[PDB]
RNA sequence: ACCACGAUCAAAAGGGACAAGCAUCAAGCACGCAGCAAUGCAGCUCAAAACGCUUAGCCUAGCCACACCCCCACGGGAAACAGCAGU
């Protein structure tokens, strides 16, 4: 009722930043193979409005649907950056991390 | 004789390539080829 | 849950966790480190799963 | 083949069946041009 | 209330994590002390042979 | 730039009283009287001191990138003179690919160290092409014509409006 | 309802989903974005199959498409049973 865009909330990876104020994002969903009964990743490209140009190629972002499309292919906007590429903050402990190791120890605070 | 057939086929390939290239700029609206454009002969040494 | 987007990530944080995004914009974080897969299933069912009464009504 | 390869290739694609001398029809009408015998 | 309970469980697990991290920190401190002792002996011997 | 030939070897740079020795001993224990590998070791040590937070940790990804970059420079210097050495060309190409893989991992994990490594080693990180296909003559000519035709279409539209 | 409040039904428009074979159809050639606009950027799709050729009414309480042909029908060909019976 609040939007005409089908995909309301979607998480994706930024794969392009060559458009002005627009981020090209790759979104994967799990689709069942009817014959093999195994789930495979299916990819779809979304253009997300990024007014401040804070998105970098490789970061994981959350996209929220616009009330109406602002362009032919731009139907979403950047709600937040879930994982900045190479600058991940462990949501569980709130500490910076590099892969599977703590850059700052949780005990440090 | 296979030389004559092969060179005729190469000529026809070049003609087809030129025809496709012409189709593109004709559809784009340009009456003539791009200014200074000349189709190279890519299928002949 | 065919219409729910499920996405997986590997070796990006020191600990494993789940995050659920809701239509209102609320986010629910579930730490799963030191838990068994049954415990994770039961926890997510409890916090965000339709109870058996609602399913029977449906 | 692995499961990934089977998913990529998809279900087997049986080639279309070959039409025979009758072109997939029970019978055909014809006009006799010449009669002979073969060995 | 379900969200509140989930947050409470997260805090409980966080406290358990802090305890585990403290234990591991102490144990690793001791192990690092022993390994550094071996390293210091090796460095001393190597420096002496160079001299 | 290479270390000066007067610099001491990595193994004889912290010996006590190494500065109180004769000039002949200094020459004998310098890079001048050694092979290229000791010079490469000195280069690696200098890069580690300049870049990484813990120069003693040769186990980190940044240390491995520094070591492989020094090796890549050595292979390039070899191939400048040895232009027909196919084995060393292969080694250089594999080393470049491996360094790219390590740089990609570093970018994904630690962006600050990635930036520091890229600046220190003069490396320009490049994203891989999306498609791998031959750029044969027909395709190249056709793409050139399409770019041109777009340009005159733009000019004509600007004139129209 | 018919004083409308609104229900039911359902177009146009926006978002998503949606047949088969051929990759010896592998590149399409303007197919994107930003700005109130002027205009600026050079982008967009694609081997996870774009673009293209060929085949077929479909997912059947039924649905879609067509109504002699030129997709359309101002106009032209020309004079219409793919309504029932019938030739
Ligand atoms: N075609 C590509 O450019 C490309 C790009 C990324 C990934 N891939 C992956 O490579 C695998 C092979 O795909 P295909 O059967 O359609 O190619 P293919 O063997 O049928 O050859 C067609 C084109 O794809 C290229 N190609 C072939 N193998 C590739 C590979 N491993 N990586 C990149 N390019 C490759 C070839 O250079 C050729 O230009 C697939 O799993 C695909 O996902 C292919
Ligand atoms: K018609
Ligand atoms: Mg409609
Ligand atoms: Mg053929
Ligand atoms: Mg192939
Ligand atoms: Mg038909
Ligand atoms: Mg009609
Ligand atoms: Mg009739
Ligand atoms: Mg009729």
């Amino acid at each position: 009722v609040r939007s005409s865009v089908h995909a309301r909330w979607i998480v994706g990876k930024v794969i392009g930043t060559k458009m002005q104020k627009t981020a090209k994002v790759r979104v994967t969903r799990l689709v069942l193979d009817p014959y093999l009964l195994k789930y495979f990743n299916k990819r779809k490209t979304y253009f997300a409005h990024d007014a401040l140009q804070q998105c970098t190629v490789g970061d994981i972002v959350l996209l929220r649907a616009l009330p109406v499309p602002r362009a032919k292919h731009v139907k979403h906007e950047l709600a937040e950056i879930v994982f900045k590429v190479g600058k991940v903050i462990d949501p569980v402990t709130g500490k910076p991390c590099a892969g599977t190791t703590y850059l700052e120890s949780p005990l440090s605070s | 004789l296979r030389r004559k057939v092969q060179e005729g086929r190469l000529r026809r390939k070049q003609i087809k390539f030129e025809k496709d290239l012409r189709r593109i700029w004709l559809k784009a609206g340009l009456k003539e080829a791009p200014e200074g454009w000349q189709t190279p002969k890519i299928y002949l040494r | 849950n065919p219409w729910v987007q499920i996405m997986m990530f590997k070796n990006m944080t020191p600990s494993p966790f789940l995050r659920f995004y809701l239509d209102s914009g609320e986010q629910v974080l579930v730490d799963v480190e030191t838990k068994s897969n049954k415990e994770i299933m039961e926890h997510i069912r409890k916090i965000l799963g339709k109870n058996e009464e609602t399913l029977r009504e449906e | 083949a692995t499961l990934n390869q089977m998913h990529r290739l998809g279900p087997p694609k049986r080639p279309p069946r070959k039409l025979g001398p009758t072109e997939g029809r029970p019978q055909l009408k014809g006009v006799v041009l010449c009669t002979f015998t073969r060995k | 209330e379900l969200m509140a309970w989930n947050q409470a469980e997260n805090r409980r697990l966080h406290e358990l994590r802090i305890a585990r991290l403290r234990q591991e920190e102490r144990e690793q401190e001791q192990r690092q002390a022993l390994e550094q002792a071996r390293k210091a002996e090796e460095v001393q011997a190597w420096a002496q042979r160079k001299e | 730039d290479d270390p000066p030939p007067s610099t001491l070897l990595k193994d004889y740079q912290n010996v006590p009283g190494i500065e109180k020795v004769d000039d002949v001993v200094k020459r004998l224990l310098s890079l001048e009287m050694a092979n290229k590998k000791e010079m490469l070791k000195i280069k690696q040590e200098q890069f580690m001191k300049k870049i990484v937070a813990n120069p003693e940790d040769t186990r980190s990804l940044e240390a491995r990138i520094i070591a492989l970059s020094v090796k890549i420079r050595s292979y390039e210097e070899h191939l400048e003179k040895h232009r027909k050495d196919k084995a060393h060309k292969r080694y250089l190409l594999m080393s470049i690919d491996q360094r790219k893989k390590m740089l990609k991992n570093l970018r994904n994990t630690n962006y600050d160290v990635f930036e520091k490594i890229c600046w220190g080693l003069g490396i320009e990180y490049t994203f891989p092409p999306l498609y791998y296909r031959r750029a044969h003559r027909r395709f190249v000519t056709k793409k050139a014509l399409c770019i041109r035709v777009f340009q005159e279409t733009q000019k004509l539209k600007k004139r129209r409006r």
